[PDB]
RNA sequence: UGGGAGAGGGUGGUGGAAUUCCCGGAGUAGCGGUGAAAUGCGCAGAUACCGGGAGGAACGCCGAUGGCGAAGGCAGCCAC
RNA sequence: CGCGGGGUGGAGCAGCCUGGUAGCUCGUCGGGCUCAUAACCCGAAGGUCGUCGGUUCAAAUCCGGCCCCCGCAACCA
RNA sequence: GAGCCGGUAGCGGGCGUGGAUCCCUGGAUGUCCGAAUGGGGGAACCCGGCCGGCGGGAACGCCGGUCACCGCGCUUUUUGCGCGGGGGGAACCUGGGGAACUGAAACAUCUCAGUACCCAGAGGAGAGGAAAGAGAAAUCGACUCCCUGAGUAGCGGCGAGCGAAAGGGGACCAGCCUAAACCGUCCGGCUUGUCCGGGCGGGGUCGUGGGGCCCUCGGACACCGAAUCCCCAGCCUAGCC
RNA sequence: CCCCGUGGUUCGUGGAGCCAUGGGGGAAUCUGGGCGGACCACCGCCUAAGGCUAAGUACUCCGGGUGACCGAUAGCGCACC
RNA sequence: GGAGGCGUAGGGAAACCGAGUCCGAACAGGGCGUCUAGUCCGCGGCCGUGGACCCGAAACCGGGCGAGCUAGCCCUGGCCAGGGUGAAGCUGGGGUGAGACCCAGUGGAGGCCCGAACCGGUGGGGGAUGCAAACCCCUCGGAUGAGCUGGGGCUAGGAG
RNA sequence: GGCGGGACCUAAGGUGAAGCCGAAAGGCGUAGCCGAAGGGCAGCCGGUUAAUAUUCCGGCCCUUCCCGCAGGUGCGAUGG
RNA sequence: CAGGCUCUGGCGACUGUUUACCAAAAACACAGCUCUCUGCGAACUCGUAAGAGGAGGUAUAGGGAGCGACGCUUGCCCGG
RNA sequence: UGGCUCUUGGUCGCGCCUGCGUAGGAUAGGUGGGAGCCUGUGAACCCCCGCCUCCGGGUGGGGGGGAGGCGCCGGUGAAAUACCACCCUGGCGCGGCUGGGGGCCUAACCCUCGGAUGGGGGGACAGCGCUUGGCGGGCAGUUUGACUGGGGCGGUCGCC
RNA sequence: CUGACUGCGAGGCCUGCAAGCCGAGCAGGGGCGAAAGCCGGGCCUAGUGAACCGGUGGUCCCGUGUGGAAGGGCCAUCGA
């Protein structure tokens, strides 16, 4: 019988797959113990939702990180800070960045996604990196003045 | 019996023993026999409680298939027998 | 009173050896048996050999020109 | 009638499969030996391998047909 | 329209043209039993719960209503509410089950026979019914029943027996609803999704195939019309000239 | 639909179809699918796996009508409690 | 009311042919068939299929009714005069190392004995259209047991 | 009201909610219920009628229930 | 009211049971012997089944068969 | 009617491989292509191993190694040995396909336990449904000839 | 040398039916003899079995709407 396993099963396969197993094995084990479900014409449909949804869901999430890819790449981030001769007065972390970035223009970004752990304590310009999408990063130009 | 989605009252028919050649001639010895329908028990969860089906071998899936249509149903509160009826 | 020797007797328990049987392992044409041979046993897998198990009976060497008891009779081993 | 197994010395069997080997037991005759049969030991005659036929260098062997026995399930107006 | 208080007189006592008896129609009353049903039970008996009533009535008794069970819907569950069933019926009918004698001059196939009988179910009927038909006619056109086809075709220890249809002639004549595609709604499931499926409503019903969604048509006034509903004609339930 | 076991039909295994279904395998949606007596081709027929349907037909407990039907051993078992 | 039926053509299994046709190569022979004949109704004789002149089994099969008789069992009651015999055990004494065992007394066992009720029915007689579809008289067996018996209950037709 | 039976109990057996099986009819069966010469249960002597009598009458004796009351106590069940 | 007795043989040990209504026996039953099945959801029995009995028993138990107290004893033949 | 795992037979193509009576140099499985060819796509010879086994040779992996290594033919025999083409006997490896065998499991199914949406035991067995064959007077229907100095036993039954 | 021929058959024996039995002559074709002529088995009278069921070969036939196949009929012959 055709079934839909919603659980990493050794011999069978990973979640969401469709494999036909022996009747009993599914009628007295899988289905009963809540591992897979009788893949009827009904569930096959609701499965297409699982696919199409999650699909265009991250395909539109990567399509939105496509707008930040175009604008965050062709723009420099000038940060008006104080500094002695080489190193900075205050100190710029990932907040002083996503903050003055949301202000100087209005772009909404998280200091969490922004790939930087080092609390910038030197003056000059650098090339940061932001991670909106796992496979579509964006090098955010810096300019700590 | 046979009273389930199957509905297969075991009907009797003839069971005749024949001696012959087949391509030489043929004769017989007739009797009456009761042909029962292969019928097994099917226990299944179904919402709260459990539930048994004295169903046939043919219409086994029909049960679990029905259990599927049952998810689109609203039931609860001590429903041993009443589940079956309200179960189509 | 004090010591000793002993298969003296009865009870409960216990040890190894070996026989047969069954299981498992390996292996093949013969095994067995007599003066000789047959009956019998084995290609359905015997004999020979290896491992595990079951059971009963009798106790090798010590042991003898030996000991013990009334006679019959009494022997592996421990205790009563 | 259809299926498959074989016919091997006076007799049965191994050889057959996957051809280069007629051998084995007993009988029987002569020899050894014994009180005697026997055991046991030496040697020997007897088989176109049921038949006819084919392929091969050679056919008991592999194969076709023919004769017979034995086995098999089935059949009988 | 003159008598009457059944058969049925007698004993006894009454009633009727202020129109009885009698005949019809509707209503009332209808103990106890019996599907029996509050519970029990050996039918016509026995005991009881709750509300109300009667009696000095608390005991006790009586009276009136009420309380079986099963199904479907309502109750989100339990507890209640409504609709229905149960049982009987000469014969008839469909369905579920189903002999043997007997015959074959024996008997086992075959026969009797789907007969007898059993059981369940229906109703004034039942069954069946608009084609996944028939069958050889580029034919018929639901079903049922009568005649015919025909003791034919064919079936058969090819024995005994068994025995059909097409078609033709007549009776009567009727054709509809739905599931699914598709659109809308309320509920909970949940992996929460542009969905799953439940119910509901719109939609749709077919053989030259039909339907659905989209596009064009103007697409509606119209037409078809109840197997339902209302009225009435007539008609049966007493009589009169 | 196919096969195994059977019922119906005129059909008793028979060249055995068609209709039904107890067991098993197990599909498609008009380029679908059954059928016209094994089976193939060709030609034609018909749309299965939901339901409903008046009339014509059966019967006679019951009321009526009639009889080359009986007339009390007949005729229903019973003319009559 | 002509649907339908019989008849006006037969031969052959059939294809088919036709006053002919079948076998066969046949212009032989021969089998069958032409030379014309009917239908419809009434009545009567006989036959078929029906119960089929009339009366009669032993049987068989379906469904149902009975264990108030008879058999067994389940449940709960009841009954069994009187007499006899005298096991075990027990006690005392004897005995032995202790004991076995012995004796006496006590004791009251038993599908024990005899014998009524009670149950049954051996042998003879009668009875035989009986008092009676199994009785009567004499006689005889059991009689605390596998006993008899009341009431309640279960089991049945190839079944009990 | 007092004997016998029921408005008490249970026995085999029957019935039979639950539950199980059977082509139909039906078959099995826990609980409870039904079911008795068994368990529980308060009347003895005598008189009187043409006929009935622990039944009517006499004498002596007794039970259940309801209501009220005085006193005593954690009272109370289909459950132990 | 109220045994006639004795001796000897056959069968069956014995009390018991039977052919209501021609047979009470030498027949059957019996204690005890042997064989055989059965490891428990037992074998066997009734039922289509559910189930029940077996048995709220467990190989010293239960089913079947034969023989028939007790004593002595039970021989040879698996070819069918 | 299920999970896993060891094991084993069948089977289809393909990969690799065993098959030695003498003669001829030999150990030529069949018929043939073909005198050319294998080798730096590194050989002859050595060293280690799996395996067939006629007792001697062959074949695959790897390393040393460095330029050779085979053959027709004459020969002899039934035929010929560069390499190559296919196939036969039997074998090994691959996956498909399908069946047998054993062991463990738990969840179907069954049993069971102060009721459990659970725990324990059995376990893909059993039970049951369909189909297969068999045993099967426990039960059912039914046959069991006739002539005949009665029947039965005996003899006979057609033809000359 | 294969007349142990095919297609036939006037007539007649026998006889309840069915079955049995003789056969001139015709045609095709064939053997023997010069020919006439003979040959449709054996000097003759027993050496056998209706029908159904089916088998094997053959064939002008039938073939379920149509070509064809299955199946069948016909001639031959088989299993009492
Ligand atoms: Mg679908
Ligand atoms: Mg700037
Ligand atoms: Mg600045
Ligand atoms: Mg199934
Ligand atoms: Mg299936
Ligand atoms: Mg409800
Ligand atoms: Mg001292
Ligand atoms: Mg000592
Ligand atoms: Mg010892
Ligand atoms: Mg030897
Ligand atoms: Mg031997
Ligand atoms: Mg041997
Ligand atoms: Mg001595
Ligand atoms: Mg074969
Ligand atoms: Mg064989
Ligand atoms: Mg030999
Ligand atoms: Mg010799
Ligand atoms: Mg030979
Ligand atoms: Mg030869
Ligand atoms: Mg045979
Ligand atoms: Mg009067
Ligand atoms: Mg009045
Ligand atoms: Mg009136
Ligand atoms: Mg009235
Ligand atoms: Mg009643
Ligand atoms: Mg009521
Ligand atoms: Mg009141
Ligand atoms: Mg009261
Ligand atoms: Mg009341
Ligand atoms: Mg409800
Ligand atoms: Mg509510
Ligand atoms: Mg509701
Ligand atoms: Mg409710
Ligand atoms: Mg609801
Ligand atoms: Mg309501
Ligand atoms: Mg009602
Ligand atoms: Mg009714
Ligand atoms: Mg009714
Ligand atoms: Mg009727
Ligand atoms: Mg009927
Ligand atoms: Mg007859
Ligand atoms: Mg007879
Ligand atoms: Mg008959
Ligand atoms: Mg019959
Ligand atoms: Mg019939
Ligand atoms: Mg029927
Ligand atoms: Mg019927
Ligand atoms: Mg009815
Ligand atoms: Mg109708
Ligand atoms: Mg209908
Ligand atoms: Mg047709
Ligand atoms: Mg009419
Ligand atoms: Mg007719
Ligand atoms: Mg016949
Ligand atoms: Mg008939
Ligand atoms: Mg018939
Ligand atoms: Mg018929
Ligand atoms: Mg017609
Ligand atoms: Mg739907
Ligand atoms: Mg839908
Ligand atoms: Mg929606
Ligand atoms: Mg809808
Ligand atoms: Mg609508
Ligand atoms: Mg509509
Ligand atoms: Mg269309
Ligand atoms: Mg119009
Ligand atoms: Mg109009
Ligand atoms: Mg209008
Ligand atoms: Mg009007
Ligand atoms: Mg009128
Ligand atoms: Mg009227
Ligand atoms: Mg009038
Ligand atoms: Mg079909
Ligand atoms: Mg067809
Ligand atoms: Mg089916
Ligand atoms: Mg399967
Ligand atoms: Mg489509
Ligand atoms: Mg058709
Ligand atoms: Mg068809
Ligand atoms: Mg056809
Ligand atoms: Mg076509
Ligand atoms: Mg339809
Ligand atoms: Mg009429
Ligand atoms: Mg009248
Ligand atoms: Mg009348
Ligand atoms: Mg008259
Ligand atoms: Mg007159
Ligand atoms: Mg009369
Ligand atoms: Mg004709
Ligand atoms: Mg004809
Ligand atoms: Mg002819
Ligand atoms: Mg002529
Ligand atoms: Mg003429
Ligand atoms: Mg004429
Ligand atoms: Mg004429
Ligand atoms: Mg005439
Ligand atoms: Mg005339
Ligand atoms: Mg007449
Ligand atoms: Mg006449
Ligand atoms: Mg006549
Ligand atoms: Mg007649
Ligand atoms: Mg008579
Ligand atoms: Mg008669
Ligand atoms: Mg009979
Ligand atoms: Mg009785
Ligand atoms: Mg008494
Ligand atoms: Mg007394
Ligand atoms: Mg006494
Ligand atoms: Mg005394
Ligand atoms: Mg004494
Ligand atoms: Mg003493
Ligand atoms: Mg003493
Ligand atoms: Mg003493
Ligand atoms: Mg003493
Ligand atoms: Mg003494
Ligand atoms: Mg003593
Ligand atoms: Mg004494
Ligand atoms: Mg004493
Ligand atoms: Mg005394
Ligand atoms: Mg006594
Ligand atoms: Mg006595
Ligand atoms: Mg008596
Ligand atoms: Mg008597
Ligand atoms: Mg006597
Ligand atoms: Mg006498
Ligand atoms: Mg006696
Ligand atoms: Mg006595
Ligand atoms: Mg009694
Ligand atoms: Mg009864
Ligand atoms: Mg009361
Ligand atoms: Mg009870
Ligand atoms: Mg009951
Ligand atoms: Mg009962
Ligand atoms: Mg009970
Ligand atoms: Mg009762
Ligand atoms: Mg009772
Ligand atoms: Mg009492
Ligand atoms: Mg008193
Ligand atoms: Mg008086
Ligand atoms: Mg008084
Ligand atoms: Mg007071
Ligand atoms: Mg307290
Ligand atoms: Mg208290
Ligand atoms: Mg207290
Ligand atoms: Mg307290
Ligand atoms: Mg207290
Ligand atoms: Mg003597
Ligand atoms: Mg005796
Ligand atoms: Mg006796
Ligand atoms: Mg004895
Ligand atoms: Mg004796
Ligand atoms: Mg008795
Ligand atoms: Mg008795
Ligand atoms: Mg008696
Ligand atoms: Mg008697
Ligand atoms: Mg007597
Ligand atoms: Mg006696
Ligand atoms: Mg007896
Ligand atoms: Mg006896
Ligand atoms: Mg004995
Ligand atoms: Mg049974
Ligand atoms: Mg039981
Ligand atoms: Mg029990
Ligand atoms: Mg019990
Ligand atoms: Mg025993
Ligand atoms: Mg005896
Ligand atoms: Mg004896
Ligand atoms: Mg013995
Ligand atoms: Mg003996
Ligand atoms: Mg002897
Ligand atoms: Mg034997
Ligand atoms: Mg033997
Ligand atoms: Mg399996
Ligand atoms: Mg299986
Ligand atoms: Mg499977
Ligand atoms: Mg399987
Ligand atoms: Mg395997
Ligand atoms: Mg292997
Ligand atoms: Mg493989
Ligand atoms: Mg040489
Ligand atoms: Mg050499
Ligand atoms: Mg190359
Ligand atoms: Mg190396
Ligand atoms: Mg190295
Ligand atoms: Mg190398
Ligand atoms: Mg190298
Ligand atoms: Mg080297
Ligand atoms: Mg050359
Ligand atoms: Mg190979
Ligand atoms: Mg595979
Ligand atoms: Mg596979
Ligand atoms: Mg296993
Ligand atoms: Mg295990
Ligand atoms: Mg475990
Ligand atoms: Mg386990
Ligand atoms: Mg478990
Ligand atoms: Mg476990
Ligand atoms: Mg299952
Ligand atoms: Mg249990
Ligand atoms: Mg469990
Ligand atoms: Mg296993
Ligand atoms: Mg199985
Ligand atoms: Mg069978
Ligand atoms: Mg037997
Ligand atoms: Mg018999
Ligand atoms: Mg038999
Ligand atoms: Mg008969
Ligand atoms: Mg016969
Ligand atoms: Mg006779
Ligand atoms: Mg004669
Ligand atoms: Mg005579
Ligand atoms: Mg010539
Ligand atoms: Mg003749
Ligand atoms: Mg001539
Ligand atoms: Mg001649
Ligand atoms: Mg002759
Ligand atoms: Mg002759
Ligand atoms: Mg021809
Ligand atoms: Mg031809
Ligand atoms: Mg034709
Ligand atoms: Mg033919
Ligand atoms: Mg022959």
């Amino acid at each position: 019988m055709k079934v839909i396993l919603l659980e990493p099963l050794e011999n069978l396969g990973d979640v969401g797959q469709v494999v036909d197993v022996k009747p009993g094995y599914a009628r007295n084990y899988l289905l009963p113990r809540g591992l897979a479900v009788l893949a009827t014409e009904s569930n096959l449909k609701a499965l297409e939702a699982r696919i199409r949804a999650q699909a265009k869901r991250l395909a539109e999430r990567k399509a939105e990180a496509e707008r930040l890819k175009e604008i965050l790449e062709n723009l420099t981030l000038t940060i008006p800070v104080r500094a002695g001769e080489t190193k900075i007065y205050g100190s710029v972390t990932a907040k002083d960045i996503a903050e003055a970035l949301s202000r100087q223009h209005g772009i909404t970004i998280d200091p969490k996604r922004l790939a930087l752990e080092k609390p910038i304590k030197e003056l000059g310009e650098y090339v940061l990196t932001y991670k909106p999408h796992p496979e579509v990063p964006i090098q955010l130009k810096v300019s700590v003045v | 019996s046979g009273k389930r989605p199957i509905v297969a009252n075991s009907i009797q028919r003839r069971g005749k023993a024949k001696r012959e050649g087949g391509v030489g001639k043929k004769t017989t010895g007739i009797s009456k026999r009761r042909q029962y329908p292969n019928l097994q028990k099917v226990r299944v969860r179904v919402a709260g409680q459990e539930i048994t089906f004295r169903v046939a071998a043919s219409h086994i899936p029909k049960v679990y298939e029905l259990v599927e249509r049952a998810k689109g149903l609203r039931l609860e509160g001590l429903s041993p027998k009443e589940i079956k009826k309200e179960l189509l």
